[PDB]
């Protein structure tokens, strides 16, 4: 549901305390809309994409 | 194939040394938003690249403006940020009938 | 013991210069010649801020 | 620059070189023939295109 509170315990080596978050929801529209993030690189790998 | 995840649990596919063709992929796409940050949108499938990392997720067109790096909303804060030093692209599509 | 020559505000140069075409995926290289000037200087002012 | 007037055929030469812009005229000596000798070398900064 909208604005669900999610919490977890973090070890003091990683920083400690409690990690908290809120997950909001934008409801489904009449049709599914999906998102693509595209990132191309020119020097990381072999130039064969 | 399968349920597209959300914008913070984006599904990563890395492609390298394989053949890709958007004309066989965009031919089944009812794309609404077609933008590309720091790079051209039109020539994305044209030139040859070393690597292509594509994260696909479920994203409505109602929340479209948070996609940008310059946005200060939840998406650029905690969900997904695109590469500044690498060419990037934001495509919001809708399922065809 | 000399005042006819003066000093600039601060030193400056270029750390990145190349050309981009209309397709905007491929980079065209630029190179300086013997005491010459790349066209990147044409848009850079007298002193980089 | 000065020149005289005539009804005799003539030539003029333009080129660019790293020292400057060379201007060639046969009106100085070879009025009756015609072949290109330098009279001017303009102090240009870069190479025109
Ligand atoms: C256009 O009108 C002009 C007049 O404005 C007219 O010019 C005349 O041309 C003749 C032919 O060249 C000239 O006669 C010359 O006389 C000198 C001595 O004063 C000679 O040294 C010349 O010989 C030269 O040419 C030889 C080849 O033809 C070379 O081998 C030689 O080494 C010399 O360089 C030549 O006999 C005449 O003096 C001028 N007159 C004037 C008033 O300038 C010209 O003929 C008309 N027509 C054309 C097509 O230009």
């Amino acid at each position: 549901e909208d604005g669900d509170y999610y919490r977890k315990q973090l070890s003091p080596l990683e920083g400690g305390g409690w990690l908290v978050a809120s997950g909001s929801t934008v409801a489904m529209t009449e049709q599914l809309q999906m998102g693509f993030g595209i990132t191309v690189q020119y020097g990381t790998d072999t130039n064969s994409v | 194939s399968g349920t597209p995840p959300q914008v913070y649990n984006f599904k990563r596919l890395v492609f390298t040394n394989c053949n890709y063709n958007l004309t066989k992929l965009l031919s089944l796409f009812s794309v609404n938003d077609f933008t590309c940050s720091q790079i051209s949108p039109a020539a994305i499938a044209s030139n040859c690249y070393s690597s292509l990392i594509l994260d696909y997720f479920s994203y409505p067109l109602s929340m479209k403006s948070d996609l940008s790096v310059s946005s200060a909303g939840p998406i650029s804060q905690f969900n997904y940020k695109q590469s500044f030093s690498n060419p990037t692209c934001l495509i919001l599509a809708t399922v065809p009938h | 013991n000399l005042t006819t020559i003066t000093k600039p505000l601060k030193y400056s140069y270029i750390n990145k210069c190349s050309r981009l075409l209309s397709d905007d995926r491929t980079e065209v290289p630029q190179l300086v010649n013997a005491n010459q000037y790349s066209p990147c200087v044409s848009i850079v002012p007298s002193t980089v801020w | 620059y000065n020149i005289t007037e005539d009804e005799i055929l003539e030539w003029f030469g333009i080129t660019q070189t790293a020292q400057g812009v060379h201007l060639f005229s046969s009106r100085y000596v070879d009025l009756y023939g015609g072949n290109m000798f330098q009279f001017a070398t303009l102090p240009v900064y870069d190479t025109i295109k």
